[PDB]
């Protein structure tokens, strides 16, 4: 009962704003997967 | 190795012993027919059998549209760049993933494997 009654001033939420990232880490991850499937093209080749 | 048959009733040649000679005669069970073999050995079993599918390929596999092609492999004959490529395409192999290669120019069908 506490909790809920001082929620009701805080307040929660969930959104497109919570669940979008930043310019930086987005090419960040770009760039980890570029290199993955480097990696994996680099495996085939050797194993051919 | 093979299969032999006879000429007169066409049926299978199986082993039989002249204990007189000491020689080596193919004969039927349905007739008199006897013979003489060159390969002296009744029975073959290898059983690494890893077989060189150049053998079992067919050059006729150049027009499938869904197989990848590569152009940074001459042909050894004619000198084609453009050649198709593959996998084993074998059942029964414990382990492979080696390429094979066919080339793509008419009437060449060289079939290699770098
Ligand atoms: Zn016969
Ligand atoms: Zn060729």
């Amino acid at each position: 009962t506490v909790i809920n009654n001082w929620l009701l001033i805080e307040g929660h939420t969930i959104g497109i704003g919570d669940s979008i990232a930043d310019s930086k880490t987005y090419q960040d991850i770009q760039n980890t997967i570029k290199k993955a499937k480097q990696d994996v093209i680099e495996v085939i080749e050797k194993a051919h | 190795v093979g299969i032999r048959f006879c000429q007169e009733c066409n049926n299978m040649l199986y082993p039989k012993e002249d204990k007189e000679n000491r020689i080596l005669l193919y004969a039927c069970r349905n007739c008199d027919y006897q013979q003489e073999a060159d390969n002296s050995c009744i029975y073959v079993n290898k059983i690494t059998h890893e077989v060189d599918e150049l053998t079992q390929i067919i050059a006729d596999v150049s027009q499938d549209p869904t197989l990848p092609r590569t152009e940074d492999h001459p042909c050894q004959k004619c000198g084609h760049k453009e050649a198709v490529f593959f996998q084993s395409h074998s059942a029964r192999a414990e382990d492979a993933m080696r390429l094979y290669y066919v080339c793509t120019a008419p009437h060449c069908g060289h079939r290699w494997t770098e």
